This record gives C-alpha cells, structure tokens and sequence, in this order.
C-alpha cells in the first residue's frame, strides 16, 4: 500500500507548526531524515503503515492526518491544516468538554466534525478562538449536541 | 482494597455501596423522577461522578430485577466509564415493553456499576495474519 | 486453570462445554420450550447453577447467530451473576424483531456464560477530584 | 511492556481504529458501509477490520452512548464478543430501538468500539451439590 | 461532608443490638471511645467515609443505616430501628432467598422494602418470625415477587 | 458411563494406535471395559458431544463414521474462524458439520473426494 503525494504537503505543514526539525521528526519515528525528506517533497509516496508512525512522532491523532487527506482529495487543498492553530484550540476545549460535562461525554458523535462546527459558529459570529474562555465554548458545544 | 475516588454531586443521595463482600457490582440511584412510555428512552442522572483508575474500565450493568419484572433496560449496555471522564454519571435507560410505561423515582437504585481491568492494547496494523 | 463448580439441577440437558481452547464463553441451554411474540421477554431456566470464585463475576451474553438472524437478545445484556449465587442461572429473554416470533426449545443454545475478575474497589466520597488527583 | 493487537484493514478507504487518550478502555469501530434501519430494524454491518486478540483475551463490541442516547441506536447481541481464534471481518449487528425515526449510518462514521479483556478460560467441574 | 446526627441515635441502637461494647466497637473500626460517644451523642456529625466504616464493624450493610435514617426523615422516628430483632431475622432469610433461589434472584426490587412486606404478612396473620422456617418465608416471598 | 468405553476404544481402533500405542499414554494398564482426555486424543468436547447422542439416540452415527466427521468438523471450523458469513450466523458447529455430512450422504458424495470452497458454499446456504 502506498498514500497519495499530498501527504507530503501535510506532515512537511505539521513538522512546522509543532516546531519540530527532520531531526527532531527522526529521533521520534524512527524515519532517517532522506526519508522523511523524499516524503515531504514527493520522491517517495508515504507508506499506509507509515502514517500511524508519523501522527505519534508529530503528537497528532492519525484520524486528523486521514480528515485533512480526505479534505485534499475534495476541495484540492485543506481549510483545516490552513488554520490548523485555531482547530487545535478548539480541538482541546471540545475535547476537555468530552471528559469532564456529562452532557457531552453521552451525546458526542464526533470530536472532529463537532470541532470544525464551532469553529464555523464563531467564523459567522466573527469571533476569535482565542478570545473565549472553556465555560464560553461549552455552553455553545451543549447547543450543537443538543 | 483498591479505591475508587467518587464525587457527590448531588448531595441528597446516599454514597453507592457494595451491598455484599464479593458482589461485581454498586447500585447506583437515580437522581430524577421520570416516566418512560413503552419503547422510549431517558438519560437518567446518578448524582455521583467517579475516577476510575488507569488501566481500568466503568461498566454500567442493567438491574435483572427492573429488567424481567417490567422491561427496563440499558440502550448502550454496558456502558462505558472511561479513565479519563470526570463527569456526572448518567444511565441511559429504555422502556423495552410494548404497552406498560416504567416510572423511576429519585432514590430508586436503577443499575450497578462494575470496575474492571483492561488490556490498553498497542494496535500495530499488518499486511496479512501470519498467526 | 481456575475451576467453576457447576451442578446439573436438570439432568436431561448437557453440561455446558468449552468448543475451542482459546474461547471466552461456555454456551447455556433452555430447559423449557418458551414462544416469544414480537417485543415480549421471558426469564428462561438453564439449568444449572455455577460457583463464581470470589474475587470474580460470572457473565450471560446473547449468542451472534440468534441474534443476527431472528433479533434474540438478553433484556439485561449482559446478565451478573454475583460469587455469592448459588441457585439456578436464568436468562432474560426478549424478541426484538418487530413481526417474527422467535420459538426456543428445550435443548436449544440461548447464551455464553463468561468468567472475568472483577475489581471489589471500596467507594470513598472525596471533596472534588482536583484535591485528590485529576 | 503493553500488549500488542494486530489489525489487518479489508477495506483500507477507512482511517485504522486509534487509542484517543492513554487510558480510552476501547478504539472506536468505524462503519464499511452505508444503512439505512427504519424503527426495530436491524443489520450486519462490516468495519473492513479483521484482529488477533491474544489467547487468554476476548474483544468486546460496545455501543458509542450518543448514537444510543440521540436515536437509539444499539447492538443486538452487546456485548459483541470476538474469540482469539478469529481472524475474520468485525461485523456489528447494530439495531434501530427508536419507533419512529429512520436511522442512516455513513461510511466511515464510528458504530462502536473494541475493547480488549483478559478472560478467565476456568475448568468445569461438574458436583452433585456446593459446600 | 457530615450526616445529620440521627446517624448517632442509629449506631448507638444498633451497637447496643450488636451485643457491642465502645470497646469492641473501637477495636475494629479504628475510631476511639472519644469519637464513637462524641458520635453517638451529637457532639460531633458523622462523615460520609465514616458511615461506611461504622457499618462494616457492626456488620450491617450500610444501606439499612441510610433506609432507618429515612425512616426518620419522614415519620420523626424509625419502626425498624424500634424492632430490629424482628427485622434482623426476616432480613437473614430474604438474604439467604436471594443467593440461593432462581425466583427471588432475578425479580427482586429492594431487599429493604421486601423484608418490610414480609413482616406485614406475618403480622397481619398473626404470627411471629420466631416461629417460621426458612421455606414459609421463601414460599410467601415468591408471591410478592407476582 | 460405559457408552465412553466403546467410544474411547471406538476412537482408537479409528486413531491407528494400539492399547500400548495410548496404554503409555496418560496412563491391560488401567483399561478395563475401556474423560481427562486420551492425551488430548480427541478434545473431550466432542467425546461428551458423542456421549451425549447415546442418550437421544441408542447409537452414535457420528462415532459410526468418525473418519467423514473428523474431515469435515475441521472445514466447519475454518470457515467459523476465517468466514464473517458464518461467524455471526452459525449456531453450533458440530450440528452443522452433522448436517453437511447428512447432505452429501444423499448427494452419493464422499467427505475425502471434496475440497473446503465447495464446503463453504454448501455451509453459507444452510445457514440462510
């Protein structure tokens, strides 16, 4: 099995954003630098074995890696991975709010998909991740669920 | 010997306790009166939340009593207390008989919680089984 | 290598059997012929009562087949059986297919029973959890 | 060190079961399929996974609480049981329990999760009564 | 957190009942005289960890403290706390019903309100549960159980 | 209880081993009229599962032709462990292997001259 190329575009975009070097990226897969650096270029297709390897080195679900894909595959490129910040903010909130609120932790579907929603929300609201506290996005994540 | 760290929430109920020495499971009381039309369900609040141990599971058990007697059962049994959850305890209860509808009063015990070890298991994917 | 006492309060039936080495549960019998209409339940005899070691819980699950095929399922899925029971195991019978009746017979495979360890923890109220850990 | 499962993908359109939190008793189960089950019907639903629980452990299938708790949506036969020796396609027997409203289940949604559990394989010992 | 001193009046009862000594009572749950006669006196409120302790050295289910506490609550007084030889020995039986008979086991509500019906019976025909035998009571128990 | 003596022995005789071939074996020796199992000769299960046809049936038809069984319990259990068709849809393995040699027998067709993926077919179509 082999994954299309723009999987390369998605760890080189990810490797960034972590602060992470080829070198660094290394010590925690186990990947020697050529290979991560022909997979972030597009010499070598990444493995579907390899990406798992590669969501643990950068510390990021697989599943996001496969969302953020599928998103390619669709649109041509990924509105997740180009505000990846503010789905990460977003992403802890929603996923605190799952293990601490029992009206969410019995009603989710999906983390992701109820993540890019309020994401969404507060785009129509015009307001900032950044500028809301956890009490703020729970009351809005109860909406949603409910 | 083991402890599980508990939250009262709501204070107006009684800690659960393991009624006998080697019964699997504590009865856990409804919180809220509610009534639940035939083949109908409820998220039912328990009043306590828990803390499971790493390297352990929550399994919310139906009660045989409730469940013969009258068709009450678990719509998500059993249900999943994971480690990390430090929320209310809620049972999702379901009227399983076709005409008679069920009422639940505050107090009531309405389903026991079990702990359990789990194997947190490293999923490694393969090509083929050679095993 | 842990040992389960199990006495045949109903001679007629088989005792139940492990199939393969590796495999979790022993399947239970009806002793009586039951007719389930569409949505109604039925606490059916087994048979047999177990000893659960203590320290463990004994657990009655539905069977795939049954279940795939004409929607048999157990009410309080899956059944407790405390180590201090020592009467006969009953299973909580309902039919969940909406037209069919499903018809059990005396003889007839209607669950697994399974031996698991349990944790016998002891519930302390603590003031919130951030005080005592996470 | 941690218990290693194997798991094979017979359909690999779909992500791999993943492990969210460190401690998560169970790795959610994604659907192969699209289904639609009216009110008290149900269907066999392929996951496009196959797995090698180790010998002296079982999988257990336990329904997602929201799926349950929103649109009753359930297992059949829960707690799914997977043996140690099988090494076939996870198929879930989910059930429509709400007695009005459709229920439709994407591809790729997640249906329920596996837990694995050490399982006593104990000894039968027929006696003619107890002690 | 702190039981509201009926708990005190309740364990003195049933300590007395238990054919217990402070003594005997302190040599098993660890508290002192000091503490169990500041408890059982009103001095100072029982904690909720402290329930579960006192029950244990008594030997009775703490269930049975909190179901007398409620009998309290409501009518001033408990009539089982009042006569709980009569409800010691049907309790004892109901147990032994329980883990020991396939129709008790799967069709029982509450322990505590059966063993109260039970007693009714008996009463309301006139007979003492110093009389019967485990086989009266079991055959009677199948009934309430419909 | 004697009705395993035949068995066991019956067994034997089928498993092409002398008394001394299992008489060293766990333990003429201690055979008299002759589970612990035979070394695990057999699984026990399917000793007791035989056991268990005396007392329905006089005889066993499955001890009667353990040689078509043994063949055919071993394709009934590889599609149990490798087919989701018949994972989720059998109900027990032994019935249906006693089955499918039922059919064959009235089909003139031998266990030995036939391979699993016509097994497979047959056994799918029992279970639907």
């Amino acid at each position: 099995a082999e994954l299309p190329t723009h999987y390369g575009t998605i760890i080189k975009t990810l490797r960034k954003y972590m602060k992470l070097t080829q070198s660094k990226l290394s010590e925690r897969t186990g990947f020697s630098q050529n290979t991560i650096s022909n997979h972030e270029n597009g010499n070598r297709n990444i493995g579907v074995n390899e990406i798992e390897i590669y969501g643990k080195g950068l510390g990021i679900p697989s599943y996001i890696l496969h969302r953020i894909s599928d998103e390619f595959k669709e649109k041509g490129y990924s509105p997740t991975l180009n505000d990846f910040g503010k789905f990460d903010k977003m992403y802890s909130y929603v996923n605190k709010a799952y293990y601490n609120d029992g009206d969410i932790y019995y009603s989710s579907y999906d983390l992701y998909d109820e993540t890019i929603k309020l994401l969404e929300l507060l785009k129509e609201s015009k307001i900032n991740v950044n500028d809301i506290d956890y009490d703020y996005v729970l009351k809005l994540y109860k909406q949603i669920l409910s | 010997s083991t402890t599980l760290a508990i939250v009262r929430l709501d204070p107006g109920l009684p800690l659960p306790s393991r009624a006998h020495d080697g019964d699997a499971g504590v009865d856990l009381y409804s919180a809220e009166d509610v009534e639940l039309a035939p083949g109908r369900r409820a998220l039912v609040r328990t009043g306590v939340a828990v803390a499971v141990p790493f390297g352990m599971v929550g399994l919310v058990h139906p009660r045989s009593g409730l469940a013969t007697r009258v068709g009450l059962s678990i719509v998500n049994s059993p249900g999943t207390i994971d480690a990390g959850y430090r929320g209310e305890i809620k049972v999702a209860l379901i009227n399983l008989d076709p005409a008679a509808p069920i009422v639940v009063h505050r107090g009531d015990r309405i389903a026991q919680l079990l702990v359990q070890r789990v194997e947190l298991v490293e999923l490694v994917e393969v090509s083929s089984f050679d095993e």
